[PDB]
């Protein structure tokens, strides 16, 4: 089960910072010291306790961008399964960006046209608030009549940046399109939400906490799911300073954060407020082989 | 007037540490839970008993069966009856 | 995996009171009616016959009687004591300890081969021969539960 | 018990007051900003009330730049402030020392320390005690400062202490803080030594129960976090915007009973905190 | 050996390093030597196990009117990140009786940035006697003067804490003194070592880098 990632880019696109504070676990003041990456950078990051993610941060520079599309092509695009594309919006050569992204296109299409395309338009902080979500329209049409074009019908774009929690949402649903049996546990979790009485169940990963599934898929915020992960990683890092490791958190006796499993977290939200915590807690128990 | 201003914060010294000793009062240890001593066994002639004590010889002498035999049965009868709960469903469900 | 709802119903029709009819003797509800752990005494599930006070304060009970308790299993000195009541209903061996707590009347009786218990709290005027009928029928109807251990 | 801000053009007021206030006697009111540039000051211009209304005078220095004339402009505004009013409490803050050493820090808070007690000296005043904290928006350095400074306008402080260590020995709590639900500022402890990271952790685990919480609204805030060694985090909504978070070790005993304990014992607390109006 | 719980104390009750309950385990008179050990045999370094001779001295009045165990306190700041333990933990204590068996030989001082004169050393080494020091514990001389206890030496070990007695070493580095140089001009400035370097080349390319970056770290 190894899943090749490619994450491509321009130079100073934040490749690596995306890679840093998801996986490396870096806070956002700590990307601003990293270099510049030289050729392609090879990580093995094991996801869950069976996948294992090959990320290859490319340089993004334009040596290096033009020796990828002419002597590397027959090595660093075979057998990919998802490739992310990160276009910065500070750039004033967006033409080139496209034209780039256009050989990437081309060369994915030549040598694995199964693959999934996926573009971040990182650094949306610099931007007014008001011209945000209008320029990540601007952009995305040109880039669907560039990406319908070198095949792939569809891809998939999230305004991204590392001083909000877009970038977790962003790279939850990128990793989520390659885990096996998701509908086996989409239906246990629908299962398990039925048995508890739960509003919501939502289940993450443990190290990285990414949302994995969630139960439904009173009006909520939409962006909810990104925002737990943010104020879970926030969390995990203040608790570190204990010389412990976060294992169990109850909020107003309704909302239950719970490791579920040594590769999972689950955050359960119920209706009743008055159910004691063994309760729940040994129908957790319980629920934690049968996940495995 | 400032004295009784200072006679007032006298009355609000009196009263914050009256406030510091009465909830420090109710606070309970584990050594307290464990060795409490409280839960006690008890049965109802032993309490009966204990009754007869705080409110302060053989009196028997030994000498229908129809009517004490139909009693007795309708009474255990009615005890057993209220006694019967039926579950609203199964308790453990399966996956 | 465990039911909180039927066992909250259950529990809540273990506070029935008894109205006989043949004898005019009416009788109280009980005080309070749970399921607890066996190795820490807290409360699994509770219910009440009439807040967060009074939660806490069941808690602590559940705490004491399971601290009163966990001595008189591992103890077989004694063993014939008037105030306990061990009964095998199914091939199932239990033993039943009741206890009076100030002005409550404390039953509670170890689930066979499982790590759980039930307890009853009722007044102090409350029989205990009646609260050992009423938890002897209880575990009678408690057979789904039989063999549960804690994750 | 409200506090003046007062400092010079460009000091860092507004950002000090957006970062802690912004993310009556003892709740985080709406601070009074003054910016004070230097001239000549007007005798008596209807201030009096003004100065007699304000609880403790902050003064915000930058140690950036260069602060002789900062000092000498803190001097003449303390001429007349202490003259108004002989029991306000006066608070200098040292802003802007992230980029500085820990020498560099201590020299520069014994030469102010030195230049205000000698202008003090030359003015004339006498009896006045003017405290000094290092303070900077990036780290905990300004909570602490803040916290000192509300710290000195509640007089049942003592009261607390002796509450908190109480509820604290009965508990096996390792640190009890009772904060405030906005600015992060901790309004009572222990007698045991505030540590950063502690306090860190409590303050991150507010923020983590406000921002969660906030998350799933419109259907007493309280939390229990356990760590894998055993050490829970505790929070219980007191009395109006307080809240109470203490860091509870296990010692080795039952994790529920502990916190059953716990619960009974706070709430005994609470309880005890309802009959004393430290609340607002 | 002796059991002790571990306590931490603000500079508001006592400006001491180290107090111990004199009442309890009264072995321990008032004047001695106390090793602060954490380890009842089979010491440990992965783990964490140190130890920290200190002189013994009495609790606060307050502290111990108000008190709340901890038959232990230690002051904060830098002995409690030297020691690194909870606030209540498991301490072990010993009396040793040998005052002059345990000197430190060699103390070592830092004293930058500021003019102390030979006789200032003197008072300041004759101040420091009969007291236990640690590494890297900052000393203050007159309120402004600042130290540092960059290294305690014992029997050839270089130990974390010692006990400076009437025969001990104590020597003072400074950290920012005056210094000249003296280079030699001469006609094998100009020659070539074997690997194929002038000697000039060396002084300007290799040495005197390498000494500016070693002063400035
Ligand atoms: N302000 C801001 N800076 C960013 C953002 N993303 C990346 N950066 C900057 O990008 C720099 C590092 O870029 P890097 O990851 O090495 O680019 P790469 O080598 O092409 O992957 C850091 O100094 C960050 O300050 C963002 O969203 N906002
Ligand atoms: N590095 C640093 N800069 C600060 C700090 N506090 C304020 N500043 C700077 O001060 C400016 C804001 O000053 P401001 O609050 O508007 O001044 P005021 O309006 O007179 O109160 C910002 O541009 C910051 O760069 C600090 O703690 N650290
Ligand atoms: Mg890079």
């Amino acid at each position: 089960n190894r899943k090749k990632l490619l994450l491509m880019g321009r130079s100073g696109s934040g490749k690596s910072s995306m890679r840093s504070i998801i996986f490396s676990n870096y806070s956002a003041f700590d990307t601003r010291r990293l270099g510049a990456t030289i050729d392609v950078e090879h990580s093995h990051l094991r996801f869950l306790g069976n996948m294992t993610l090959n990320l290859w941060d490319c340089g993004g520079q334009d040596v290096f961008m033009e020796n990828y599309f002419t002597k590397q092509k027959d090595h660093i695009f075979q057998m990919v399964q998802v490739l992310i594309h990160v276009f910065d919006v500070e750039s004033t050569e967006v033409l080139k960006d496209i034209e780039i992204f256009a050989k990437a296109l081309k060369q994915l299409r030549k040598y694995s046209p199964d693959a999934k395309i996926f573009v971040l338009l990182h650094k949306m902080d610099l931007v007014q608030l008001d011209k945000r979500e209008e320029l990540f329209q601007i952009m995305m049409k040109n880039l669907s009549e560039t990406s319908s074009e070198f095949g792939f019908p569809n891809l998939i774009g999230f305004p991204t940046s590392i001083w909000d929690e877009s970038l977790y949402k962003a790279w939850s649903q990128i990793v989520c399109s390659l885990i096996p049996n998701m509908s086996n546990h989409q239906s246990n979790l629908k299962k398990f939400k039925e048995i508890m009485n739960a509003l919501e169940i939502i289940l993450f990963e443990r190290t990285t906490f990414l949302v994995i599934c969630s139960s439904n898929g009173v009006l909520l915020d939409p962006k909810r799911f990104e925002k737990i992960s943010n104020i879970m990683k926030n969390f995990k890092q203040s608790c570190t300073k204990l010389k412990s490791g976060f294992k169990t958190l109850i909020l107003n006796n309704n909302i239950y954060v719970s490791e579920l499993s040594s590769n999972m977290v689950c955050f359960i939200v119920l209706k009743d407020m008055n159910i004691p915590q063994e309760l729940v807690l040994e129908n957790i128990k319980k629920a934690k082989e049968f996940f495995q | 007037k400032e004295h009784e201003h200072e006679q007032k914060l006298l009355a609000r010294e009196q009263e914050l540490r009256d406030i510091v000793a009465n909830t420090n009062d109710k606070l309970i240890d584990i050594s307290m839970i464990n060795n409490s001593g409280i839960v006690i066994q008890g049965t109802d002639l032993q309490e009966a008993l204990d009754k007869r004590q705080q409110e302060e010889t053989n009196t028997f002498t030994l000498l229908s069966k129809e009517q004490l035999k139909k009693l007795h049965s309708n009474i255990l009868n009615e005890i057993f009856s209220q006694s019967q709960v039926n579950k609203p469903g199964p308790l453990t469900v399966p996956f | 995996m465990l039911h909180s709802k039927n066992v909250k119903g259950f529990l809540e029709n273990t506070l029935k009171p008894y109205d006989l009819h043949s004898v005019d003797f009416k009788t109280s509800s009980l005080q309070s009616s749970m399921i607890i752990t066996a190795t820490n005494g807290g409360i699994l599930s509770y219910a009440t016959s009439n807040e967060i006070n009074s939660v806490n304060n069941l808690k602590m009970m559940s705490l004491l009687i399971k601290d009163k308790w966990s001595e008189d299993e591992n103890d077989t000195e004694e063993q014939h004591s008037n105030s306990c009541y061990p009964v095998e209903i199914d091939s199932f061996k239990t033993k039943i300890y009741t206890y009076e707590m100030e002005d409550l009347h404390t039953c509670v009786a170890q689930i066979p081969n499982s790590d759980l218990l039930l307890l009853f709290i009722a007044e102090g005027s409350f029989p205990y021969g009646l609260l050992v009928i009423k938890i002897e029928r209880a575990m009678r109807e408690l057979t789904d539960l039989f063999g549960y251990k804690l994750g | 018990a409200m506090v003046l801000l007062m400092g010079v053009r460009r000091c860092g007021k507004s950002s000090i007051c957006k970062v802690v206030f912004h993310n009556s006697t003892l709740i985080d009111l709406a601070v009074m900003e003054l910016p004070g540039q230097l001239n000549y000051f007007e005798p008596s211009y209807d201030s009096e009330r003004l100065f007699k209304s304000v609880g403790a005078l902050v003064y915000v220095i930058d140690s950036q730049d260069e602060y002789i004339n900062a000092i000498t402009n803190l001097a003449m505004i303390i001429e007349y402030a202490y003259k108004v009013n002989p029991s306000i409490n006066i608070e200098v803050l040292i802003h802007k020392v992230d980029g500085l050493s820990e020498d560099f820090k201590v020299d520069a808070q014994r030469d102010i320390m030195q230049r205000t007690g000698e202008e003090l000296l030359e003015l004339g005043l006498d009896g006045v005690q003017v405290s000094f904290y290092l303070t900077s928006i990036f780290d905990h350095s300004i909570y602490e400062a803040f916290s000192r400074i509300v710290q000195k306008l509640i007089p049942e402080l003592s009261f607390l202490e002796n509450m908190l260590d109480n509820l604290i020995q009965h508990s096996k709590i390792e640190k009890a803080f009772l904060f405030d639900v906005n600015s992060k500022i901790y309004v009572s402890t222990d007698s045991n030594p505030v540590d950063i990271q502690m306090y860190e952790v409590c303050s991150e685990f507010i923020d983590v129960t406000i921002d969660l919480f906030d998350l799933y609204k419109a259907p007493e805030l309280q939390n229990v976090s356990q760590l894998a060694n055993g050490v829970i985090i505790y929070l219980r909504q007191m009395i109006r915007g307080l809240a109470l978070v203490a860091i509870i070790r296990p010692n080795g005993t039952d994790m529920e009973s502990c916190l059953t304990v716990a619960d009974y014992n706070i709430d005994i607390f609470k309880k005890g905190l309802e009959d004393i109006w430290a609340n607002a | 050996a002796y059991q002790a719980e571990l306590g931490y104390h603000e500079s508001r009750f006592s400006e001491n390093l180290v107090m111990l309950n004199l009442v309890e385990f009264p072995d321990i008179k008032p004047g001695d030597l106390v090793e602060l050990k954490t380890y009842h045999k089979n010491p440990s370094a992965s783990n964490g196990d140190k130890k920290i001779y200190f002189i013994a001295k009495d609790f606060d009045g307050e502290t111990k009117r108000r008190a709340k165990t901890s038959n232990v306190s230690i002051l904060s700041g830098q002995l409690q990140t030297l020691l690194d333990l909870p606030s209540r933990s498991r301490i072990w204590i010993k009396l040793k009786p040998n005052k002059f068996d345990l000197q430190a030989d060699v103390v070592e001082f830092n004293i930058k940035d500021c003019l102390l004169n030979r006789g200032d050393m003197w008072v300041l080494s004759s101040k420091l006697v009969d007291t236990c020091v640690f590494m890297d514990q900052r000393l203050a001389f007159l309120d402004s003067i600042r130290g540092t206890i960059k290294g305690i030496y014992r029997n050839g070990k270089k130990i974390v804490s010692g006990y400076i007695g009437e025969q001990t070493r104590i020597i003072f580095r400074s950290e920012s003194a005056r210094l000249i140089f003296l280079i030699q001009i001469t006609d094998e400035m100009w020659n070539f070592e074997e690997t194929g370097e002038q000697l000039f080349q060396k002084m300007v390319n290799s040495f005197f880098p390498k000494i500016f970056k070693k002063w400035k770290d």
